[PDB]
RNA sequence: GUGGAAGUCUGUUAGAGUUGGUGUCCUACAAUACCCUCUCGUGAUCUAUGUGUAGGGGUGAAAGGCCCAUCGAGUCCGGCA
RNA sequence: GCGAAAGCCAAGGCCUGUCGGGAGCAACCAACGUUAGGGAAUUCGGCAAGUUAGUCCCGUACCUUCGGAAGAAGGGAUGCC
RNA sequence: GGUCUUAAGGUAGCGUAGUACCUUGCCGCAUCAGUAGCGGCUUGCAUGAAUGGAUUAACCAGAGCUUCACUGUCCCAACGUUGGGCCCGGUGAACUGUACAUUCCAGUGCGGAGUCUGGAGACACCCAGGGGGAAGCGAAGACCCUAUGGA
RNA sequence: CGAGUGGCUUGCUACCUCGAUGUCGGUUCCCUCCAUCCUGCCCGUGCAGAAGCGGGCAAGGGUGAGGUUGUUCGCCUAUUAAAGGAGGUCGUGAGCUGGGUUUAGACCGUCGUGAGACAGGUCGGCUGCUAUCUACUGGGUGUGUAGGUGUCUGACAAGAACGACCGUAUAGUACGAGAGGAACUACGGUUGGUGGCCACUGGUGUACCGGUUGUUCGAGAGAGCACGUGCCGGGUAGCCACGCCACACGGGGUAAGAGCUGAACGCAUCUAAGCUCGAAACCCACUUGGAAAAGAGACACCGCCGAGGUCCCGCGUACAAGACGCGGUCGAUAGACUCGGGGUGUGCGCGUCGAGGUAACGAGACGUUAAGCCCACGAGCACUAACAGACCAA
């Protein structure tokens, strides 16, 4: 008879083939609702502890009582904006129009970028509000950066570089919203755009396993019984059947795993602080001390320890936010042993 | 059913040997089927701590021998999460014979319960002996 | 908490509780003390625990 | 108690055999190999050397087995183009 | 140590079961170790693997050609000073 | 049927058999469930007495079944060890090759096409992989028929 | 009784292959069909309710575990929302298995004078090959677009990224004589699938530490071997699942169907023109890939005698080659050292005790000693090594 079964691994994250930009690029931006604001934010993976909780959730036979949550620390210091981009509408999609630069730049900058050393932020500027006029004026977005100097723990010095939207109330009022942004320094932090147990969007290229077989990498049982011991143990039946006369593409077959994007969705911030509260005794495993900025995210976040990940605030929630969740406990004990 | 408020982690699977914790005269238990689990191909239907399982009598009195009977798993060996984190174990796996309304067939529960169990058969708990 | 085996605070959110045939309970803060229980031995005679301590 | 029989038992003693793995090998190390497992191991036992039986003939506790990688009639040359 | 057994070591022989260098050395393959809870659900079939194990004491069923079955089964012991 | 063919007309036993077509026979044991196994019944398609019948202690790398024990056989896979594999120096074959050849989906064709027809796709070269296709390689099919073939 | 559709069964035919297209079943892995078993939306009912029966749209997803048998099929058990069927050379042996069929050995029954025969039964009975092309999964090198850095766009491509169930409130309510017994909606959880992650639990951990058997180095101390750890006990990092986190809603257009307005046909009519609704299906949303999209893209800045890049050196958030990423004295990139954080479980020696023994000797106990030994992690720290320097480039 054959019974049913699904097939193995999904077919909706490939090709499964190394990343191109080991820094993730979200493909979604959240909603203009609210007051105009940055729509992301970045930091780097430092490790994990858990902390315990009271039961925030108002549907629980639990509300208000202890619980422990599993949590990876996350150091989100200070970032900036250095421009301010504008697209605009045309027959063919969205396109980049101008940019909005500054003079401001951190010492380390041209160690990624070809700093500008003489641009003309008004003409530009100009060019962005004719467009708006014009009515052909696309989002507005943010090219922003990060400051690795700022984390002992991570040893690149070279900054990373993202695009990140900028959604607000009108065009008008988040346009000039942007370009105060930009003006100053840029300099913005995780405060300033998500407050503690609001949902967020993490993003990033997963830890990189080189080349593994389909077992691992789809999900195909090991030969079986006897199967086992004749001369294969991990690897699957047949390419496909004699015709079509071909292998399909949608064969589990070996190759990269590993260090991939991805986007993992409605993950709940636990707690923004500062400080070294959240380090462990021992330092983190092949990763260091905390003490700074901070982040706590619920469960776990893609990528290896020292890693960049992004926050968005979340695009399709499935509960309401439910601030500042009180932490009554947060371990610290070493995570050797 | 009903939240049993702590993560299990199956220990039990179709075929499995275990403890009847009661005196209805069962001493041994087979499990044969787990009440509203759908499986996967090639894959063991799984039962473990707070399950209604079917089960079949293997040891005990003759009368109680080879009947097929319901029962509910009081205790697993394999380790379960509460929600402040710590793990829960026993020291052995049981089961308590039960009926249609999901009263305890016998009259008096042998060993320790899980207090999980009670939020859900609340006859079964209101006849424990000592609730872990 | 403290470890019924060797004495240590157990590190909240961590360790295992072990319900004896009896009914009684048993927390240990590690497979370490666990599993020095299981081949018999008392805390009391281990001198890195605690208890022995 | 003595005695120490046995086509007797255990046994990778030596030695003989070859059940399963349908493993390794399968342009091999090898035109029958390797490893683990397994059988016998004082007897109708195993073995070296010498010696006898020759092709419709031998030899065969019989499988059409064996008679120099050749067997329901060896091999060589000839009949023969 | 029961031992011409294992394991270890002399005497004696050898580094010639004769290509090397490099990558924590990935997938996959050959041999193999360990795997929680369950415990043959696997499969034609428990195939493969595993369990048991030496010695002494206790104790030993059906059946039987009275020889045997039998190391039946089961229980206990076991070091050093 | 209450003898006739052709001499006799199946006795002791055994029996759904390593012999039973019907067949997974019927009843029972055992299991949640047992085309299996064992016991009983048994008209036996087509059992049966040295074509030996029945039965049988001991023995068996002989066939089937059950239990305890055991366990990665399985649930469901993981990590590890050693030799390869991968890169480098040196050594250095074979199989196979009408030609052309980057194919895919359909059609057509001696009815099972990389090469025909229509479309679709397709920048070149290279490394690793597991083997879908070349009705892949290997062997003038050992089955079947035919030959006024052979043994 | 009549008319058909399919090409799964069975039969017929002898077109194709006998210089061979490897058999049945199973397994594993992929795609598909709809004549739909469940799920969604509906119609009728001999539709009170509940539970059904029958029908329509609909192929998104699911359709599972076991006992006999080689079985396909089928019988049987317990679960289940349901445990649907079929095509892919009766998909799948250059993938596996080899139980059956279908070689040589042997037995039984039947048939034959006999050799020997019997889709009758039965025990035993082998699974070759280093991939040239093509195909696909992943990885590079070049050329084209026509100097560089960074950031984007989105033609198109993939997805099931989600499927389903149970429980509570609703409610012992509507309905019903009663027995019995719903729903909308809001909640909690489970199961299958999917992607990621290791604080927690768990596995490994031939790093490490301890115990101990045999033997060898005279004893002691300290060690080698016992298969690539002798065995036993514990186990860090990492990797992992048995562990943990996350995986909508809602819009738009439709099918079946429910209707509106409405004529042909003064009436009627959901349809002919127009319109309102309405499926797990379709489109969007969301995730992933994607400048080689030949209309071969956009923006900002830097640079064309110099911007930037390769080689080089120290290393990994990367890795089979290649690639990728970071650091390079204006430095914490690796090592040493010292702390911190961890694993073992209390070192050698000496002192006291020790069943005893004239004595020699003496297993072992306590103290010194949370000792000794060890660490794939972190910090401090320029002490050592990131030196020297080459090249390409409009
Ligand atoms: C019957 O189907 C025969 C049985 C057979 C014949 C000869 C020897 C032993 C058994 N089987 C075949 O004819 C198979 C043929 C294989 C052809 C493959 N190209
Ligand atoms: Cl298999
Ligand atoms: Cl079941
Ligand atoms: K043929
Ligand atoms: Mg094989
Ligand atoms: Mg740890
Ligand atoms: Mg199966
Ligand atoms: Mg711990
Ligand atoms: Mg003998
Ligand atoms: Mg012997
Ligand atoms: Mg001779
Ligand atoms: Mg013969
Ligand atoms: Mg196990
Ligand atoms: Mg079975
Ligand atoms: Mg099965
Ligand atoms: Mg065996
Ligand atoms: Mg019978
Ligand atoms: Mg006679
Ligand atoms: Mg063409
Ligand atoms: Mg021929
Ligand atoms: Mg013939
Ligand atoms: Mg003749
Ligand atoms: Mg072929
Ligand atoms: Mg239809
Ligand atoms: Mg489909
Ligand atoms: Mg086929
Ligand atoms: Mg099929
Ligand atoms: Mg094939
Ligand atoms: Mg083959
Ligand atoms: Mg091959
Ligand atoms: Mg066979
Ligand atoms: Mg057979
Ligand atoms: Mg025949
Ligand atoms: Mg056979
Ligand atoms: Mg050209
Ligand atoms: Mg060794
Ligand atoms: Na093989
Ligand atoms: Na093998
Ligand atoms: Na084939
Ligand atoms: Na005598
Ligand atoms: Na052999
Ligand atoms: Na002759
Ligand atoms: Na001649
Ligand atoms: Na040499
Ligand atoms: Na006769
Ligand atoms: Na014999
Ligand atoms: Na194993
Ligand atoms: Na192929
Ligand atoms: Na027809
Ligand atoms: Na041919
Ligand atoms: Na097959
Ligand atoms: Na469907
Ligand atoms: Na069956
Ligand atoms: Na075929
Ligand atoms: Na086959
Ligand atoms: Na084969
Ligand atoms: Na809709
Ligand atoms: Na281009």
């Amino acid at each position: 008879p054959q019974p049913s079964r699904p097939r193995k691994g999904s077919l909706g994250f490939g090709p499964r083939k190394r990343s191109t930009s080991e820094t993730p690029r979200f493909n979604s931006w959240p909603s203009d609702d609210g007051q105009p604001g940055v729509q992301g934010f970045a930091g780097y993976k430092a490790g994990m502890t858990h902390v315990v909780l009271v039961n925030d959730e108002p549907n629980s036979p639990r509300e208000g009582m202890e619980e422990t949550v599993p949590v990876t620390v996350i150091e989100t210091p200070p970032m900036r904006a250095v421009a301010l981009r504008a697209y605009e509408d045309t027959p063919y999609g969205q396109r980049p129009l101008t940019e909005v630069w500054t003079d401001e730049f951190h010492s380390e900058l041209d160690r990624t970028l070809d700093v500008p050393e003489d641009h003309d932020p008004d003409a530009a500027e100009e060019q962005i509000r004719d467009a708006h006029e014009a009515g052909d004026l696309g989002d507005l977005r943010l090219i922003t950066h990060t400051v690795p100097d700022a984390v002992p723990s991570v040893p690149k010095k070279k900054p990373d570089v993202m695009e990140t939207r900028v959604g607000g109330g009108s065009v008008s009022d988040r346009l000039d919203h942007a370009l105060d942004i930009v003006e100053d320094g840029g300099e913005h932090a995780m405060n300033d755009i998500f407050r503690a147990g609001e949902y967020a969007d993490v993003a990033g290229v997963t830890k990189g396993k080189g080349t593994q077989g389909p077992v691992k990498r789809w999900g195909v049982q090991k030969r079986k019984g006897k199967h086992a011991r004749q001369g294969w143990r991990r690897r699957i039946g047949n390419l496909g059947p004699w015709n079509p006369s071909r292998v399909r593409s949608t064969v589990p077959q070996q190759g990269q795993t590993g260090y991939h994007q991805r986007t993992e969705l409605n993950k709940r911030l636990i707690d923004i602080g500062e400080g070294d509260e959240p380090t462990v005794d021992g330092g983190f495993v092949n990763y260091g001390e905390v003490d700074g900025p901070y982040t706590l995210v619920k469960g776990s976040v893609p990528g290896p320890d020292k890693r960049l990940v992004r926050f968005r605030p979340a695009v399709r929630p499935n509960d309401q936010p439910r601030l500042d969740p009180e932490v009554r406990y947060v371990s610290n004990e070493s995570n050797q042993g | 059913m009903e939240a049993l408020g702590a993560d299990v982690t199956q220990g039990l699977e179709k075929g499995s040997l275990i403890t009847c914790a009661d005196n209805t005269g069962a001493r041994e238990l087979k499990v044969i089927s787990v009440h509203g689990y759908s499986g996967t191909k090639n894959r063991h239907p799984k039962a473990g701590l707070g399950d209604k399982i079917t089960v079949s009598v293997t040891k005990g009195t003759p009368e109680m021998r080879r009947q097929v009977l319901e029962a509910v798993v009081v205790r697993q060996r394999k380790p379960i999460r509460r929600p402040d984190g710590t793990r829960v174990k026993f020291e052995d796996n049981a089961a308590v014979i039960v009926d249609e309304n999901e009263d305890p067939r016998g009259t008096e529960l042998k060993g320790p319960i899980a207090r999980e169990v009670a939020q859900r058969f609340g006859s079964v708990a209101s006849a424990a002996t000592m609730i872990v | 908490r403290e470890c019924d085996y060797c004495g240590t605070d157990i590190e909240p959110g961590t360790g295992t509780m072990f319900v004896h045939k009896d009914g009684a309970t048993t927390h240990f803060c590690s497979s370490k003390c666990e599993n020095n229980a299981d081949l018999g031995r008392e805390a009391r005679n281990l001198e890195w625990t605690d208890t022995a301590r």
